[PDB]
């Protein structure tokens, strides 16, 4: 009866990589990259059945 | 030119000493400082005098 779509478990991923940037020096240079992730989502705990020991 | 007082000559010296090189060191830097030298000008006249008879 939901409207919402109905899946149980999703990975919320927001960015997989982004160049953050590039600093030049006289001697050396650095680079800086970045990601994005809100974890995992599960909306129906009651579809998920867990055994420990197998 | 003619119509100056003073002539100013300026001597810079310079100081700096390199060391080892290195990726991560710090680097040395170079600088210098002036001094400056000025000797009065001086203006001799001398002329002449012609009659038309002479």
């Amino acid at each position: 009866g939901s409207t919402d779509g109905g899946s149980v478990f999703s990975q919320l991923v927001q960015s997989k990589f982004i160049t953050l940037g590039v600093e030049k020096r006289a001697k050396s240079y650095v680079e800086d990259f970045s990601n994005g992730t809100a974890g995992a989502l599960c909306k129906r705990p009651w579809a998920v059945v867990r055994y420990l020991g197998i | 030119s003619w119509e100056d007082q003073e002539i100013v000559q300026g001597i810079v010296e310079p100081a700096g000493t390199a060391v080892e090189y290195g990726d991560h060191t710090n680097i040395p830097l170079t600088s210098w400082n002036a001094n400056f030298e000025r000797r009065t000008i001086v203006r001799g006249e001398l002329g002449m005098m012609v009659g038309t008879l002479e």
